[PDB]
């Protein structure tokens, strides 16, 4: 399905930009 | 495809329902894992160790004896990478939490009645979004302290607002409440962008008043509609009529972003059906790349579906009604919570 698709994208650019960041541990 | 086996289980104490359960999706890769849990007037963390232990963290112990929180949701300071948790409840204040310390740092007062969830936008750490039973939302922006926008009004929800979910970008927001309705609300309007940067900038901050939705159903479900989130352009929302509905605004070929705020038309795409679920205010979930979806039922049971394509996850002991579920960031782990203050750990085989 191309919604799958839109998924995969979009939830690899929020991926991404987590990826970038160094959040410190709780 | 997937199998979970359950390794471990606890009661607070306090043995009121916990309504709120989100592991932190914003710890980086390498960290232990950990999730907060909402009931009664507590907001608990625990972190999730080897051998299905679930070690206590800190606990959030409201002065006040009669707060109820009902929802809770992670975030991070945009300036300093320090996690922080918002928690919001039966007293409609929301709560800025320090995790590290458990204090809170501050708090937001201005909702007429009760906060049934809290959301945060997917790429701007800064932007809450809270939904209450005054009939409305409220997106406020957490670093200057201010509401950037209150939804409803003329067109808004009739009774209280149970859900609302950003979509994957954070351009829109869908909502859904005790009216049995679905509400489309765009932020990546110019309006709305610009309220959002006027925030930033901040005589008292004017607040927008979004009267008007951009789209509006109550043709998917007959009764009071108590969780929605995006499915990418597509919606999934459930009622208490054993089925958690996936469908979309507009004909089977409209576009999102098409969506006229007239448009009369919806598309049931499926159902995911289950039973023993029909009461009132009940969560499901999804993992963070939205490959699996959890819902717990009245019972004890924890339903989980492959989205990419049912498991059944009982255990004995696990007879409490599961009012939300939460996977951890890379689904090996999915915490359920309970009406008599039961967790419960599934770990993924
Ligand atoms: N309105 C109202 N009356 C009594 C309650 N609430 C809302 C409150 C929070 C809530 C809202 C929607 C779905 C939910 C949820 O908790 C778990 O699943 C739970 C108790
Ligand atoms: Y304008
Ligand atoms: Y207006």
């Amino acid at each position: 399905s191309s919604n799958r698709q839109k998924i995969l994208e979009r939830t690899e650019i929020l991926n991404q930009e987590w990826k970038q960041r160094r959040i410190q541990p709780v | 495809k997937y199998s979970f086996k359950c390794v471990n289980s606890l009661k607070e104490d306090h043995n009121q329902p916990l309504f709120g359960v989100q592991f932190n999706w914003h710890s980086k890769e390498g960290d232990p894992l950990v999730f907060a849990t909402v009931g009664s007037n507590r907001v608990t963390l625990y972190e999730c160790h080897s051998q299905g232990e679930i070690r206590l963290l800190q606990s959030y112990v409201d002065a006040d004896a009669d707060e109820n929180f009902y929802t809770c949701a992670w975030t991070y300071d945009s300036n300093t990478s320090h996690p922080l948790l918002a928690v919001a409840g039966s007293r409609g204040i929301i709560r800025i939490i320090n995790p590290i310390t458990m204090q809170c740092i501050k708090h937001y007062v201005g909702h007429g009645n009760a906060i049934n969830e809290l959301k945060f936008h997917p790429r701007d750490p800064n932007l809450l979004l809270s939904v209450s039973k005054d009939h409305a939302l409220r997106l406020w922006n957490i670093q200057t302290d201010t509401l950037v926008a209150i939804f409803g009004g003329v067109e808004g929800h009739r009774d209280e607002v149970l859900s609302a979910d950003y979509d994957l970008l954070g351009e829109k927001i869908m909502s859904c409440g005790m009216d049995h309705s679905l509400k489309l609300w765009r932020i990546n309007s110019k309006r709305m962008m610009n309220a959002i940067k006027e925030s930033y900038d901040y005589r008292p901050f004017i607040s927008q008043k979004i009267h008007f939705p951009d789209f509006s159903t109550r043709d998917i479900h007959r009764n009071y509609v108590d969780c929605v989130r995006w499915l990418g352009d597509l919606i999934l929302s459930k009622s208490c009529e054993n089925a958690i509905v996936c469908w979309k605004p507009g004909k089977m070929e409209d576009d999102i972003d098409k969506i006229k705020p007239s448009e009369s038309n919806v598309t049931i795409l499926g159902r995911f059906d289950y039973s023993q679920c029909d009461i009132w205010y009940m969560r499901f979930s999804m993992d963070f790349w939205q490959k699996m979806l959890a819902l717990g039922n009245q019972v004890g049971k924890l339903y989980v579906w492959d989205l990419e394509v049912c498991t059944t996850l009982t255990h004995h002991k696990c007879g409490a009604a599961i009012r939300q579920t939460s996977f951890s960031r890379d689904s090996s782990i999915l915490i359920a919570v309970c009406d008599d203050a039961s967790i419960w750990r599934w770990d993924r085989l």
